[PDB]
């Protein structure tokens, strides 16, 4: 969860 | 203050009026998620411009394998980006 | 509808209202969570009556170990029992 | 989490 939130937030 | 009992009034009628306009009376499809996050929260949770953000979390949201979300689920990590996101403001700019 | 755009409204004005009335403008305490649940979640969110619910999960809730909770740690335990009990209605009786 | 979630539903 924590790791692909990075992606979501990063990516945007 | 009266605005938290108002709060609770909000999110449901409107999380089982749409659900049920097309699918199940209170279960949400991937169609159904769409569409009731860019009619009343715009420019805060975003689906339809960002596709990546569609397939990832919808299908991984669905952490239990359900192509369809449930209330609980749908709670949880989308007020996560509203509250976090909102913090960000433009300041991030 | 429009409800939503008033139910994010409700949540954040209560929150840092009642959030600095003695602790920080913007962080909880274990005093600050309890007199703002008891306040207009009454019935639904417990915590006077109920003090094993307090110690266990204000303390747990702060699963970090903060004796301070964050709003989001607060939006997702205290929705948890807002809808869950909510289902059960009188029909467990 | 899930384990003492029962604690409080359960006890309530
Ligand atoms: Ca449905
Ligand atoms: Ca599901
Ligand atoms: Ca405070
Ligand atoms: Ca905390």
């Amino acid at each position: 969860k924590k790791a692909v939130w990075h992606k979501l937030l990063s990516k945007q | 203050g009266s605005e938290l009992e108002t709060a609770m009034e909000t999110l449901i009628n409107v999380f089982h009026a749409h659900s049920g306009k097309e699918g199940d009376k209170y279960k949400l499809s991937k169609k159904e998620l769409k569409d009731l996050l860019q009619t009343e929260l715009s420019s805060f949770l975003d689906v339809q411009k960002d596709a990546d953000a569609v397939d990832k979390i919808m299908k991984e949201l669905d952490e239990n394998g359900d192509g369809e979300v449930d209330f609980q689920e749908f709670v949880v990590l989308v007020a996560a980006l509203t509250v976090a996101c909102n913090n960000f403001f433009w300041e991030n700019s």
